[PDB]
């Protein structure tokens, strides 16, 4: 017989930066 | 009277 | 467990009622129409609020047979074996008789298909949307689900056919608070004493199991309370102690006291202790407060009677050191509605989206338990003038102050939310947030007079011991510029000397209660020091700001009609 | 918005998924100056996602041919900041401008918000129409809430001496001293600089 | 182990006994009263201080059935198993007896269902939810849980009939520091020259975990100390040295001077040794800083008598290279509360929002490991005034400060933290900053004077061999305008 | 070793680490030696991988829970000790905490005498010299 | 230069090697003033982006020789507002100038695919409009 | 008396 398996590994997000202006 | 979440896991595969 | 054990939510009830009765206790008044019944309902709402509770009470009232799935109890190992474990509950429901499908947490078993990556689930969805409509679907067989997270489901599974009606249970209103309480209390003895609806009046977000909370935790006070008297009792408890507990209202007013709606665990804060009697000065900006706070929560039939809506938002200004966290406090402590105190800067996140996402659950919680006050201290530091930075982080500041403009005021429901802001540069705020609508009320909090530093000192000396003699007078009358700071300065600097000279008196009577009380030179001692916080250019910026506002009443005369 | 990738656009596709298949629809995006951000500049690591967003809402808004009929309202308050090219003809053309309120306008807001609230029969509202010069709306439906939480103050007063001198409605409608004293704190809610501005835009356009 | 080995919390003890013990010792109480007791718990607090121990102390006092559940111990490969161990674990619970699970760091089973991603968490977490309070319901099963952080926990298991009531296990104080230590120093042979109640008092921010850290480092010093001085023996350890081994109290005062509280590891401070004969003059300035740091803490009930909080803050200005860094060094040095030190600018980021994040960090270690000296040094760095640039760094520094603000007078639990500021530029500081009740005390420290140059060349030269003959006080006299930098 | 305890699968790690600490402590008095333990310790509160919030809270499981140890040592290795969980550097997990950090003249002086002992040298060498001239050499 | 990222000799940079790619090309550059604007002397943010923009154009216009077949057009209605460090020989020298015949013309293509009313001229609306445009 | 993880991993 056959079985299945369950996987979750990660994604990928997105960061906000500040920069400073002469 | 004292018992694991392992020790029951193992006993289960035991049979 | 009958159908009378549920409150606060009949016109649910009834709803539930008719479609899980009728077309199984008159199935022939449903030949006569000519349609066929609804056999699909899902029940959403927030937690603990009774969805649970309801579908106990259909299984144990009608005498239909009843089949229980738990959400992740299909999904099993073997492959395709979640599809045949559904295949089989619906087999066995139908086969034997009409039946009332019950599947608890469906949200746990319905992905969406468009957002989850899995594939066994991708199969039990689509099989249960098979089973649901189909060739040979459903032959006199009802389906229940229940649901905290209605926006999780897929689509496809709320179309006609397969849940066609949605009923919402969701938060009570007073009187359903009340008949909780009439439920929760009918099987406990009571003293006399107790007063069920003045109870129900203070509580303002508990839903459903909350209040029976309320009740457990009072009646264990009283387990606490009549125990201390008796021993343990290890043998036996005796049985006069047994009859005659009763449940005090005491029990009760100390048990509401120690808890709050399951919806604010997260923003509890801290049990700051502080009274109106605290607060010296502001006199009618404490009776203003109060009553734009009390008359909505308290008083709503004349609104209606009106036919208009409260004021909500205000906005406390001035020079530092005046009282307005002071009297923000003071509304947490005092006033009945729930309270969430949030900062300024902490709803900010490094991440893309998170600031406007926290803002939006701060509010969502707020308008959940309402009514609430929500304190948003130094307002300027999140709601700053839009497009007034050239390097910025991507426009970060302007979609926070957006989400602030259309959360306080956009496409709502109208609830009692009042929004308290504190700033001290109030000409950083963003016009927009200062339109009657969003903070209609702007209140300046002035530098005390000389008839408010008294009562500042007094206020400040209420658990103090003094010397008989002294009088207050004069130190208020020698300042003539402080504030509530520097009036607070000048009191801990008398303490300290005479902390000082209290050990250094111990010290001598050890080397070989002296001080009992402030003496007069304590306080000589102590004003040497004592210099004003805010300066006279800050002074006239608050001073002109103020003027601003009084332009609007120009070209003013009485106006009469 | 979302922090994750490709959420934010594909929640922008989802929804005009849904407002093309329950064609007609009239999708309100409000306060345009947080979707519709000016670009022009420079990059602050901020990650091109609002660039990525707003060329979706672009892409997605110029693909509507006869069929599917969906007409998107905007509403926005710095009408400065919102990128042009939602303005170009062919994607956003309408402009629609809503000035401040005129005698006229106020009175008619005046009796607009009143509809369902019993007054003095002898009560006129011209008055404070002609009074309020610069008001707008908001202004005046502040004014009209605090009449009406004195008129309430004065109810809940008289209720007050009635149960104590116990030991049947003494006020059926806001009078007249109520909506005279509910203006002392009746201030302007938008100053000069901001109607300059709008002024200079509605006249450049 | 028993629950006297908890001391340190009376009232949460009583309050998980309430629950543990009555509804089986005294059933006939509820049923005269009607209602059922509750039926779940949740501690929570800082890591170290005896959550864990108390879930041990309960298993090994009661005679109910206990069923011990780790963490991340239920999830398993296979899809659909997790959810199975649930049940099995639960099922096992309630087959045999009235049972009691412990359920240890329950927060990474538990991620609200909504910030998550996966597909098992979910699963699991309604699993959960479900099985705790679904139809059918428990029946003499009670469920403990403890976790170091619960706001990451799903609000739905945070209710009645799930979790009843959460228990605050928190940092203890004087009396409970001293009931600790009386528990970790009763198996051990101590000498007679040891008291307890100093060590309890010297002992400031400790969590209860690191005073058996204290005990543990006094033995091994004491180990040491006698073993290196007489023959290791490898061959056989001789009995009349075991006989006669004992602990000093200068062991107890070694190891307190060469550990700091867990909380505050991350922020330890480099060994600096200045005193206060180190710092010449100032003496009027040395006596205020030694009032205003060590009055409100060994004096307590003097301010509670008194009914006045004590004053906190305190700035020092001044031209350079007057003392003011030193005078911060001598309170880091000989001060008995604990020390932060941060730069002008250190607790800056380019990220958004990760300024304040640091600088609420920072505050929130300082009010746990409370009394705690914060030094902010060059203040006008990290605090300016508002609306002051023309052109726009991105709207941060001025969140900083309004960070600050709220920080250090605001919605508050009004602990003893002290704030010390210095800088040599006090018109660029932002003046809601120098109110009362933020920075009380401003403080002047102004160029010597004669006898202050006099002091400050003896403070100086204390170890520095000299003529016999030498006269400091013409070099006194000769400057008339130096520093002590000079 | 740190990262070659993660796995593919949900809920393997942790397996992982529980078979480590059971063959440890199955036999005998052990010492286990996690190098570069910051690799699987992000601090459990800036990290938003579920994997890695699981396997720190295994770990602190295995290192102080009930029943937590029987006469087993544990040491780790890191050059971030900063970038660690709190929870992790308390007492009953990390209690002491060593700094092998730079060494001094005297002991650059042994570490040349150690790694010179094996190598022919020749007559006219000294290694005080050279062992002074060093200065920021470390190991 | 509405691409960030240091738009100014990015986004015009990359338009220039699209059009050299594709060679020969006409690139339209419609509103020249709005894009040069006599940069000159602002001191300030705004003024130092058009100078970088102004910087790419020179750099990315002027460096076209006689292969790759480049050819610039652009529009303007106010030639004042132009810079004339661009109108200057070798880079843009051509001034093409831009009535009643073209407004009946633009009338009548306007309304070709539209049902107009068979009674109507459309030369009274020419005479009568002088100085329109194609959009009025 | 010596083992490494990926040792034991091969065993298994
Ligand atoms: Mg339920
Ligand atoms: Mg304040
Ligand atoms: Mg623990
Ligand atoms: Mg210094």
């Amino acid at each position: 017989a056959a079985a299945a398996a369950a996987a979750a590994a990660a994604a990928a997000a997105v960061a906000v930066a500040v920069a400073v202006a002469a | 009277r004292f018992m694991s979440f392992s020790d029951m896991v193992r006993g289960q595969a035991d049979d | 467990v009958g159908y009378d054990d549920i409150g606060g939510c009949r016109k649910q009830m009834a709803q539930i009622r008719e479609m899980v009765e009728l077309p199984l206790r008159h199935p022939q008044l449903f030949k006569a129409i000519g349609i066929k019944p609804p056999r699909g309902v899902l029940m959403y709402g927030p937690p603990g609020t009774g969805k649970t509770l309801m579908a106990r009470a259909v299984a144990n009232e009608t005498g239909a047979f009843f089949f229980l799935i738990n959400g992740p109890e299909v999904m099993s190992k073997m492959a395709g074996e979640s599809e045949s474990n559904l295949r089989k509950a619906f087999e066995e429901a139908e086969k034997n008789a009409p039946a009332i499908i019950f599947i608890d947490e469906i949200d746990s078993i319905a992905p969406k298909r468009d957002k989850t990556n899995g594939e066994v689930e991708r199969r039990v969805v689509s099989q249960l949307l098979t089973l649901m409509d189909g060739m040979k679907a459903r032959s006199n067989v009802v389906v229940i689900a229940a649901t905290n997270r209605p926006n999780s489901i897929d689509p496809a599974l709320r179309r006609f056919g397969r849940f066609d009606r949605e009923v919402d249970i969701g938060i009570p209103d007073a009187t359903g608070r009340l008949e909780v309480l009439r439920i929760h209390t009918k099987n406990m003895k009571l003293a006399d004493d107790v007063d069920l609806e003045a109870l129900a009046a203070e509580t303002h977000g508990y839903v459903g199991a909350d209040i029976a909370s309320l009740c457990s935790e009072a009646a264990m006070q009283q387990i606490r309370e009549k125990m201390d008297l008796i021993d343990l009792d290890e043998d036996e408890i005796d049985a006069e102690v047994l009859d005659s507990l009763g449940v005090t209202m005491d029990n009760f007013r100390f048990a509401l006291g120690n808890s709050n709606p399951s919806a604010l665990r997260e923003t509890v804060v801290e049990s700051v202790n502080v009274t109106w009697d605290d607060v010296g000065g502001l006199d009618e900006i404490k009776e203003e407060l109060k009553e734009t706070v009390e008359y909505p929560v308290l008083h709503p039939d004349q609104y209606t009677k009106f036919g208009l809506s409260p004021s909500k938002g205000v906005l406390f200004y001035g020079p530092p050191g005046t009282g307005k966290t002071l009297l923000a406090k003071a509304v947490a402590t005092e006033v009945s509605a729930n309270f969430i105190s949030v900062k300024g800067p902490e709803l900010l996140s490094m991440w893309y989206g998170e600031s406007e996402s926290n803002i939006r659950d701060i509010f969502d919680k707020a308008r959940a338990a309402a009514p609430t006050v929500v304190f948003l201290d130094e307002l300027d530091s999140i709601a700053k003038a839009r497009g007034g930075s050239l390097g910025d982080a991507g426009g970060a500041s302007d979609r926070v102050v957006n989400q602030l403009l259309t959360e306080m005021d956009g496409m709502n429901a109208k609830k009692n939310v009042f929004v308290i802001g504190a700033t001290n540069r109030p000409d950083q705020i963003d016009p927009a947030i200062l339109r009657p609508g969003r903070l209609d009320q702007l209140i300046y909090v002035p530098l005390p007079d000389e008839n408010a530093r008294l009562s500042i000192l007094n206020a400040q000396l209420r658990k103090t011991p003094l010397e008989p003699g002294l009088e207050l007078t004069a130190i208020a009358k020698a300042t003539q510029g402080f504030s509530g700071a520097d009036l607070l300065y000048i009191v801990q600097r008398a303490a300290k000397y005479a902390i000082k000279d209290s050990i250094e008196a111990h010290r001598q009577h050890e080397a070989e209660d002296p001080v009992p009380y402030i003496t007069k030179e304590h306080f000589a001692e102590a004003m040497k020091t004592a210099k004003r916080s805010v300066s006279d250019a800050e002074l006239r910026r608050y001073e002109a700001y103020s003027q601003q506002m009084k332009a609007s009443r120009g070209q003013f005369s009485n106006f009469n009609f | 918005l979302s922090m994750w990738y490709g959420e934010s656009e594909s929640n922008i596709r989802d929804i005009f998924d849904k407002a093309r298949a329950a064609a007609p629809t009239v999708v309100f995006l409000d306060e345009l100056d947080s979707i519709a951000k000016a670009r022009g500049g420079s990059l602050g690591d901020a990650g091109g996602a609002s660039d990525r967003v707003v060329n979706q809402l672009l892409t997605e808004m110029d693909g509507m041919n006869a069929k599917k009929n969906v007409f998107v309202i905007g509403a926005t308050n710095r009408p400065d900041q919102i990128d042009p090219a939602i303005l170009r003809p062919g994607r956003l053309d309408q402009l629609i401008y809503v000035p401040l309120p005129d005698e006229n306008a106020r009175l008619s807001i005046l009796n607009a918000q009143l509809r369902k609230t019993p007054l003095e029969p002898g009560l006129e509202l011209t008055a404070i129409a002609k009074a309020t010069q610069g008001f707008s709306g908001a202004d005046l439906l502040y004014i009209v809430q605090r009449a009406a939480k004195y008129a309430i103050k004065d109810s809940i007063e008289a209720h007050r001496q009635h149960e104590a001198e116990k030991e049947v409605d003494p006020v059926p409608y806001i009078t007249k001293e109520h909506f005279a004293e509910a203006m002392k704190t009746a201030k302007r809610s938008v100053s000069d600089a901001e109607l300059r501005r709008y002024e200079a835009y509605s006249q450049q356009m």
